[PDB]
């Protein structure tokens, strides 16, 4: 689990769920 | 392993093993039991019920396979256990079972009929919510546990509301499944993909690997708000998925808080999500002090985290510590204040708030 | 989830 990757796929999830 | 299988005084079939007592040297002995029945089952094992021939007590069977791919500390960790929140080991004994020339190990334990999961689940389709008294009692006997087993330097890496047994006419609450359980020892890496879903410390998700005790606070904290809530306060299929509900309660974490959890992450720029009030979080019904107590366990920081004995003084368990408390059903609470200086040797100078003084006669 | 392997 690379921590770029991670933090990849979180960024895009926040993004979505951001006001 | 030897195992004798009979018939005694009404047809009924014993078993009669050469079985290793939980405590003390190793002196094994004859013990024989009847009514068995499969309780539980799983890919872990299967769970048996029993009743032992010469008490008439029932006990629970479980009967794990010796897999030689993964470390199991579950024997050596609940040898050395002995706590009134703990579930006690009676014995232990190998077998054989479904896998040809296989050995297995069997851990008789004291049988408890519920857990807070499913006395949790009750309470969810009846559409009610779980009186606060009940919250109380379970999550202080939990952090007793808790407290108890971290100050031999376990943890238990797998705190949920199906690992907590409870006796529903006394309400005495036992911490079960030490399958994941381990000795932490600073320097020494450990597994992050521990704990189960819903239930995982934040810096778990992350893939921290030099983790400590705190994270069964964490968990100890999701129980909490489950209780309160009714359902699982952060659900999801993967890590990304319970992390996102995690930020959508506490908001995004600082550069020093991610520091804290995993310093691998310092450099990435996370949106900023605005955290969501612990009162909007629960029902409006819901007491200052457990909200109080649960933002106390639900932190970022695993050091912020208040320690298992720190969460008993809580003032959310002030109650307990009244001399005229009394259960639903009429009876009184289990014992509450017996604590010995084992478990209070992370800090003694909280006795005095630990028992009270009507305790102490 | 399981322990550390061997
Ligand atoms: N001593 C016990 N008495 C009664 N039921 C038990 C006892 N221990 C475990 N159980 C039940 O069997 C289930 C499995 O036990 P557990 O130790 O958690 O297995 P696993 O390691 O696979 O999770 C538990 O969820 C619990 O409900
Ligand atoms: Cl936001
Ligand atoms: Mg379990
Ligand atoms: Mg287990």
């Amino acid at each position: 689990v690379e921590p770029q990757k991670f933090a990849e796929e979180l960024i895009h999830r926040l993004e979505a769920v951001q006001r | 392993g030897s195992m004798k299988v009979s018939r005694d005084k009404d047809g009924s079939k014993v078993t009669t093993v050469v079985a290793t007592p939980g405590q003390g040297p190793d002196r094994p002995q004859e013990v024989s039991y009847t009514d068995t029945k499969v309780i539980g089952n799983g890919s872990f094992g299967v769970v048996y019920q029993a009743k032992l021939c010469d008490s008439g007590e029932l006990v629970a069977i479980k009967k794990v396979l010796q897999d030689k791919r993964f470390k199991n500390r579950e024997l050596q960790i609940m040898r050395k256990l002995d706590h009134c929140n703990i579930v006690r080991l009676r014995y232990f004994f190998y077998s054989s079972g479904e896998k040809k020339d296989e050995v297995y190990l069997n851990l008789v334990l004291d049988y408890v009929p519920e857990t807070v999961y499913r006395v949790a689940r009750h309470y969810s389709r009846a559409k009610q919510t779980l009186p606060v008294i009940y919250v109380k009692l379970y999550m202080y006997q939990l952090f007793r546990s808790l407290a108890y087993i971290h100050s031999f330097g376990i943890c238990h890496r797998d705190i949920k509301p199906q690992n907590l047994l409870l006796d529903p006419d006394t309400a005495v609450l036992k911490l079960c499944d030490f399958g994941s359980a381990k000795q932490l020892v600073r320097g020494e890496p450990n597994v992050s993909y521990i704990c189960s879903r819903y239930y995982r410390a934040p810096e778990l998700i992350f893939g921290a690997t030099d983790y400590t005790s705190s994270i069964d606070v964490w968990s100890a904290g999701c129980v909490l708000a489950e209780l309160l809530l009714g359902q699982p306060i952060f659900p999801g299929d993967s890590g990304v998925d319970q992390l996102v509900e995690i930020i959508k309660v506490l908001g995004t974490p600082t550069r020093e808080q991610i520091r804290e959890m995993n310093p691998n992450y310092t450099e990435f720029k996370f949106p900023q999500i605005k955290a969501h009030p612990w009162t909007k979080v629960f029902r409006p019904r819901t007491p200052p002090e457990a909200i109080a107590l649960c933002s106390r366990l639900l932190e970022y920081t695993p050091t912020a985290r208040l320690t298992p004995l720190e969460a008993c003084a809580h003032s959310f368990f002030d109650e307990l510590r009244d001399p005229n408390v009394k259960l639903p059903n009429g009876r009184d609470t289990p014992a509450l204040f017996n604590f010995t200086t084992q478990e209070l040797s992370s800090n003694p100078p909280l006795a005095t708030i630990l028992i009270p003084p009507h305790a102490r006669h | 989830p399981p322990p550390t392997p061997r």
